[PDB]
DNA sequence: GCGCGCCGCAGACTGTCT
DNA sequence: AGACAGTCTGCGGCGCGA
């Protein structure tokens, strides 16, 4: 229940002590810890591998955080202060100021608008083949009515432009594949779920959920847009909107797959944590090897051999060279026994612990401890880089 | 008329007698072991103009119902019987498709075989796929080789159409086709996939082989091994195995059978297509000659041992089916099967954490007090014997001096230490790390390994599942012993006290039930323990049947093959192909002539937490057409009830069995089964299986072990108590149940079936064979009576469906059920005809077993389904998130009543 | 100026015509970047993360929100982009209608919730818990790439600049020496991928309380423009943001405890992208970007012959290069295929390092054409060693 | 009621160490 | 150079589908 203390003790969550579920789900957290930032980077990298670079015709795009042009009243219950609530009752001391939302910009609440704006240029980039995609990971701002505040959510959005005849199965394919990405990296994949839903105008769609301990919460929405937004934004002509499906030029139906990576991070952090059955109440965050922020922990042994710090720096640098994040625990001072240090790396979700000791200058053997199994291996210091790369790659495979 | 809620009869006269001296026996046996105070509310009467009789008798009506039709199938069978084939064609040229092979050589090419009688067989190339190959059509005109595009290398890859043998000519007659496994060749006849009806029917050699001299269960294997336990052994020499290379030696004689020893025809790729093609074609021609000879000698034996033409015509119409699967059926082959893969990869992951959390023990010997992982290895082993400045190259040279330092004190060059320091059970179940099959964690670990019931806490008082001295199970029940805790695995060796592993259990997924209660939990861990042992319950159906549901070959028909009813409909898609799959079902698969198919003809009812239980679902009708079908409300219960009629007096009130199941209901009253055995016994859904064990004729010990399976009864407690249902229902015969004339029919010599006179298998014939086995012949009586009921429906819908202008004739009978693919415009009237045949057949059985009147409560259906798709009930769902989403559902209708006062003719 | 239309045509810079002026690109009021520009920005951020955060064992990530909560915002002090609430941006109001406040009492100048202008402030709030992270060891760092919102000078525009901040907590005695550390290290990082490193330079400067500073400049063709700045600010910001007890403020240095001086290293990745584009451009129209920084590494083509078999082997090579982590342009699945000297020098304008031509020789023996961006020669190579050549490339340019 | 998979297990060989 | 580590392989059983 109260596992969040660990995310404050080992810095995955924000600095402020009065953290609750509502502030985390709404986006009013003060920030994330460095391990949380690295877990967000791992989640974004896995999303980019599974969605963007592997799948053909998916292209990167950026949306600005602000909308510069004039626009409608917008998504606010309170209609600024010019119309909804004025100071006193209609008093004026005396224009350019207090011009309401006529010339006022808007912070973005979705990445769909930027991708739809860049659709014509990105269709010019491609050879106008109609199966197409635009992907973006970025921070979206939402007003939260705590009674007003800002909630910042890292949203990963894929806008898939699809032919209308096959949109009903393209949405089902992304329903399978996005839910498969959530089924991957999960200790309990049954907590991730999906629900079929309908729009107010009859458009179908799907919503992906995670079963948090308090209740089921939304993490991703797949929505079908039948030319409602694409035709509205470009109403001058439909000739520029026409794309080549096979031989025929037709207007593409839109599919918005928008998930939030901060709540996905919280879902994976809750999924990693699991005080029943055996008496092994070990506080370990069982993150996946490709989502764990720190892969390996490197340390100094009890024996007073000063020269081994050079060996630790060499191993640290060769593991940094080949894309393995290392906790520099060899710099640590007054280490108070190995068991709470091991519990510290278990709470930080570090896959392996490397103990460079006095007996590694001869015979090349360093101690290695796994996160999953609390057992030690006297493995040679050579080919450990290949072993960690093989472990990460073959954990990615299955 | 109003005494038992009977109805007036327009047909079936000659029952002018009142059944005198039989009514008061029914009254005195209703007042004993029966309430007799039923209000007996009259059902609403039904009046409609029925077609008249044939010979003014129901026996004379159902006779010549099977002779008005199938008379072409008698003269074509006679023409196949009388003629003599040319001995052997030696050439067997490649040619192109069909080629006429007469008495001479010279290989004259023909487009299609123009003969009314054909003996036929297909042996397909299994490695290429399901395309027909090596089909020879022997016939009194010619041997008729059909090479099926084996000579031409180039062919279509998928979406197979216009491929099979094309035996049907254009109109610008009836062409009877015989063959061993004629369903397998019938999938490759061509024009059996057409949406409109076919004038051509089929005969199966194994249908006549299991119709006379068939083998049920015990005799079938006994004569396999040969090729009371001590009897006359005449069933050995009088019958042969249903599979090939046994029928030919028994009836024809001579050689046993030719057989290819290399057996590469099922293993033939695109290579090896040219080698030994002639020897393969010679072996196939010899096999079809063997089937021709055995069919020629078994034609009069079948026509005289089954002299009622209803049996032969019912085999003829049940041999033809039509199961139209939609374009999303292959979608069912995707979204189910890959989902199984998902539940294959999650559950194994849920196993691996259960291993990994098991390695968090041993720290100060955390095992040896845990009752699941105390007897494991847990052993240790280890051995070895032979800028301001850069400041970066020193670390590089330090590690590169530690590199190549492995060369001295390398313990072995190729690493033998496979995870030393890990426990010995965890030194197993891990990939080597030297092989390319390496994958992280404790992989290559399965459910069936002996360490798996130790990893997850099975908590059946400490259930180990250790294979030595087990035989599938162990002493696990209760009471006193070992560590004086219930303690299944303390000291196995001296005593198996409190034994529950008495050998004789099914031992084969018997633990799929008793997951719900009956102990057998999955530990208090929550996250990974109980997440598994529910997943195998989800994938138990698809794990054993993914091979059978797949490789069901489908021919998506083109736009030209779609008739005018399909084209230009309000609901129609040319992208959606509605080509059918023909079922590979034998019309006689046991001693009874019931259709047997492991894929389609099973008890599947769209059960939740099952991956692929929507197999009965889909099978969407073509546009403009409707599947109209009805489950029989009470099949074997009513047959055994009217079997008791007129031998312990008539008027359907002979026994307490004969009184119930027609006036009683499932919701209220005693209709046997669940309603009275929830009072006699504790079974709720197992009460149906128990009562089927009584009625089907198993006996006391089968019921004893069956109730032993579901309960903590001791064996003396099983003998003394709770077996009294068999004692109270059946007294000493050989009370509420009568088994007298059932046993006399089981011991009757020549006439066996009461309704048709169809003989029993000669293996179960009591004159030639001293059938001292028992407990299988009563099964033959009840199941073959159900077969005769099925045949009496199938001989019906002729001149209530033939002369009347409705299309149909697609028998999709599964267990006790009848479906017909008719037009949507006359679907309600087709359901009315499907009610009319239910009236006529139940009156036929009432005509045969005693008197001529029939009660109204069984005279019509409770429901006939006019649903688009096939399902058990019309308002059901499936394990997919929504049945109406994706494929469209019209949700069906019950339609219990007769329709209206419209004309019985169309007259549109 | 020709570089602007080349980058627009080859989809480095988004927007039709509004980004043609260099003043829109020097600020952040350009409408966006192309997919090649977005991948280049991701490459530059990843290389900055490896050079600053990964390779230094003490530099740690930080998470600064794009907005301040602004509940106790000072009136008329750092009042740039205050209004927010997801739906208003009033920019700067020199003239105000003071009926009761600037706009309202609870809306403007109080509880406004200002958007961020620099990422130094987020690291300065997270300093206490990140000091707990390094077990109070003083000279450590907090670094982050983030978007900065600035006013752009009748209305005032929004400038969104992608900037990397490194905030260095140091003991004050060696603080100028750590300034000299980052002074040469950031400059060598900017000269690491430069085709001509003489354009990048650094200069010294003076402020009122920091008393020292260094500005890193790039020599654009119009003139020298700031791409990175360094400042040794005192404990004024830390004591201002935490008034009161200094016991949480001071940290453990060599044999003692002392309050840390802060070093602010702020680099504009958007001006860095513009600097590297102007450096990559120099006869024929090419973009000679660095192999570590180029958005697309290899260009795989379909060639000439049967389309199905070449398509299948190109799909296999594409999946192999994707599984090995190399970004590859799909010049296959395009049926245009005009002639020579077009689709070549278009990939050079797309800054793709190598281009692969898969022809019928690949179906014969496995040989494909490789043409380099740096040199115009073509080379015959097997399929199996293409991945090994491409993995020895880029990494060869990384280790000079 | 059998063949064919899928694990245990007990040789018997295989290979290496000193 | 035999003494002594470990890897296939050929049996028994158990379930279980054609």
């Amino acid at each position: 229940a109260l596992l969040e203390i660990c995310q404050r003790r080992h810095f995955l969550s924000g600095s402020k002590q009065q953290l609750s579920r509502d502030s985390l789900l709404s986006g009013c957290h003060p920030g994330f810890g460095p391990l949380g930032v690295e877990l967000r980077k791992n989640l974004a990298a896995e999303w980019w591998t599974s969605v963007v670079v592997f799948r053909e015709q998916v292209f990167p795009v950026d949306a600005l955080h602000h909308k510069p042009g004039p626009l409608l009243p917008g998504d606010s219950a309170f209609r600024l202060v010019s119309a909804e609530t004025l100071r006193e009752i209609l008093q004026d001391k005396e224009a350019f100021l207090e011009n309401v939302l006529k010339t006022s910009g808007k912070l973005r609440e979705n990445l769909l608008h930027g991708a739809l704006e860049h659709y014509v240029n990105c269709l010019d980039l491609v050879n106008k083949r109609l199966p197409y995609g635009l992907a973006q990971i970025g921070v979206c701002f939402h007003p939260v009515f705590d009674t007003k505040s800002i909630g910042e959510k890292t949203e990963a959005s894929l806008v898939w432009f699809t032919p209308p005849r096959t949109s009903n199965q393209w949405l089902d394919f992304w329903l399978r594949h996005r839910l498969q990405w959530w089924r991957k990296f999960a200790m309990s994949p049954s907590n991730f779920s999906s629900s079929d839903c309908q729009d107010e105008e009859g458009r179908k769609g799907n919503k992906l959920y995670y079963n948090f301990p308090w209740g089921k919460e939304l993490i991703e929405t797949l929505w079908n847009l039948g030319d409602h937004e694409l035709l509205h934004m470009y109403p001058g002509n439909v000739s520029k909107l026409h794309g080549r499906d096979g031989r025929k030029n037709v207007v593409p139906c839109v599919l918005s797959v928008n998930g939030d990576l901060d709540r996905g991070m919280l879902a994976y952090l809750y999924d990693s944590f699991q005080t029943r059955k055996k008496n092994l109440h070990r506080k370990v965050l069982k993150l996946h090897p490709c989502l764990a922020p720190i892969k390996v922990a490197l340390d100094v042994g009890r024996g007073p051999t000063l020269e081994l710090r050079q060996v630790c720096q060499g191993l640290f640098n060769e593991l940094l060279e080949n894309g393995i994040s290392v906790w520099p625990g060899y710099l640590e001072t007054m280490q108070s026994s190995l068991e709470q240090l091991y519990s510290k790396y278990d709470e930080m979700s570090i896959l392996f612990t490397v103990l460079v000791t006095e007996t590694t200058l001869e015979n090349g053997l360093i101690h290695l401890r796994s996160r999953d199994t609390t057992m030690k291996e006297m493995m040679h210091i050579s080919k450990l880089k290949d072993f960690l790369i093989k472990y990460i790659s073959s954990a990615k495979n299955v | 008329m109003l005494s038992r809620g009977l109805h007036e009869q327009i047909f079936g006269q000659g029952g002018e007698m009142p059944g005198e001296a039989a009514v008061r026996r029914s009254v005195e046996h209703l007042q004993k072991h029966g309430l007799w105070g039923q209000p007996a509310v009259p059902l609403p009467d039904v009046e409609l103009r029925l077609p008249p009789l044939y010979g003014d008798n129901l026996d004379q009506h159902f006779r010549l119902l099977a002779q008005k039709q199938s008379l072409p199938y008698l003269e074509a069978a006679n023409l196949l019987l009388q003629a003599q084939l040319p001995p052997k064609p030696p050439a067997w040229a490649w040619a192109e498709g069909w080629t006429r092979y007469g008495p001479e050589g010279e290989a004259v090419p023909v487009a299609i075989p123009e003969e009314r009688a054909l003996v036929f067989d297909v042996e397909v190339c299994l490695a290429e796929g399901t395309c027909p190959t090596l089909a020879v059509a022997i016939s009194p005109s010619a041997w008729y080789s059909w090479c099926s595009q084996r000579l031409v290398e180039e062919r279509y890859s998928w979406t197979s159409q216009l491929s099979p043998a094309d035996l049907i000519p254009l109109e610008v007659q009836e062409q009877l086709v015989v063959g061993h496994n004629v369903s397998f060749d019938r999938a490759h006849i061509r024009e059996q996939y057409l949406i409109q009806g076919s004038r051509m029917r089929f005969l199966d050699t194994m249908s006549m082989h299991m119709a006379i001299s068939g083998l049920s269960s015990f005799q079938r294997s006994l004569w396999i091994a040969a090729k009371p336990a001590i009897s006359s052994w005449d069933w050995l020499d009088i019958s042969s195995v249903n599979s090939l290379a046994e029928v030919h030696r028994l009836y024809v004689g001579g050689p046993p059978l030719e057989k290819e020893p290399r057996e590469l025809f099922v293993k033939g790729t695109m290579k090896d297509i040219r080698e030994n093609f002639q020897d393969l074609m010679q072996y196939c021609a010899q096999d079809v000659w063997a089937t021709h000879e055995v069919f020629q000698q078994q034609l009069p034996l079948f026509l005289e041992r089954c002299p009622h033409p209803v049996t032969l015509a019912g085999m003829l119409e049940m041999g033809v089916s039509y199961l139209p699967v939609n374009q999303n059926w292959e979608r069912y082959l995707a979204e189910a099967q890959g989902t199984y893969e998902e539940l294959q990869r999650e559950m194994k992951k849920s196993l691996m954490d259960l291993a990994n959390d098991a390695c968090q023990l041993l720290s100060g010997e955390r095992y040896k007090e845990d009752p699941w992982l105390w007897d494991l290895e847990w052993d240790l082993q280890e051995f070895k014997q032979k800028s301001e400045e850069e400041e970066f190259q020193q670390d590089v040279m330090a590690r590169a001096c530690l590199q190549k330092l492995k060369g001295t004190t390398e313990l072995l060059p190729k690493r033998p230490q496979h995870l030393p320091g890990h426990p010995g059970w965890y030194r197993k179940l891990c990939p080597r790390l030297d092989d390319p099959a390496w994958t992280p964690g404790p992989s290559l670990l399965s459910l069936q390994m002996r360490v798996t019931p130790k990893l997850m806490a099975l908590t059946w008082d400490g259930f180990p599942l250790h294979y030595s001295e087990r035989h599938g199970w162990g002493y696990l029940v209760p009471g006193r012993n070992d560590v004086d805790i219930p303690g299944c695995w303390f000291f196995k060796l001296p005593h198996k006290d409190g034994n529950s592993c008495n050998v004789g259990s099914p031992f084969a997924k018997d633990f799929l039930p008793k997951m719900e209660d009956g102990t057998l939990q999955a530990g208090p861990g929550g996250a990974s323990g109980p997440r598994a042992l529910e997943i195998n319950k989800m994938i138990s159906f698809w794990r054993n049947a993914h091979k059978r549901i797949s490789s069901q070959m489908v021919v998506w028909l083109p736009r030209s093959a779609l008739p005018r009813a399909v084209i230009r409909h309000p609901d129609y898609d040319e992208e959606g192909l509605y080509g059918a799959i023909l079922p590979q079902v034998v019309t006689a698969g046991t001693i009874t002539r019931r259709a047997v198919e492991p894929t389609w003809l099973t008890a599947s009812n769209a059960r939740p937490d099952r991956v692929g239980s929507e197999l009965k679902a889909m099978v969407q009708a073509p546009p403009g057409y409707t599947l109209v079908g009805a489950d029989v409300d009470s099949q074997e219960l009513w047959i055994a009830a009217v079997l008791g009629d007129a031998h312990f007096a008539g008027m359907h009130g002979c026994t307490a069995f004969g009184w119930m199941t027609l006036q009683g209901r499932k919701s209220r009253g005693t209709d046997l089964h669940s309603k009275t055995a929830t009072t006699v016994g504790i079974s709720r859904e197992h009460a149906k299986i128990f009562n089927y064990g009584r009625i089907y004729g198993a006996g006391q010990p089968f019921a004893e072990r069956l109730l032993m399976q579901f309960n903590h009864r001791l064996t003396q407690q099983e003998a003394a108590e709770k077996a009294q249902q068999m004692y109270a229902a059946t007294k000493g015969l050989r009370e509420s149940e009568m088994f007298n004339k059932l046993e006399s029919i089981a011991t009757s010599d020549i006439p066996r079936t009461p309704v048709l006179g169809c003989c029993i298998s000669r293996a179960l014939e009591p004159s030639a064979v001293q059938e001292e086995f028992m407990t299988s012949r009563v099964n033959w009586v009840v199941q073959s009576s159900a077969v005769d009921y099925l045949h009496l429906m199938l001989v019906a819908m002729k001149w209530l469906f033939e002369e009347f202008a409705i299309d149909g004739r697609f028998c999709i009978s599964i267990h006790d059920e009848v479906r017909y693919l008719v037009r949507e415009e006359d679907r309600y009237r087709a359901a009315l005809a499907l009610q009319i045949t239910n009236l006529l057949t139940r009156c036929m059985f009432a005509y045969k077993l005693g008197l001529n009147d029939l009660p109204q409560s069984v005279a019509f259906f409770s429901a006939v389904d006019i649903d688009r798709c096939l399902r058990k009930e019309v308002t059901m769902d499936c394990k997919t998130p929504s049945n109406p989403t994706g494929m469209e559902r019209r949700y069906g209708i019950p339609q219990g009543e007769a329709l209206d006062i419209y004309q019985i003719i169309e007259l549109t």
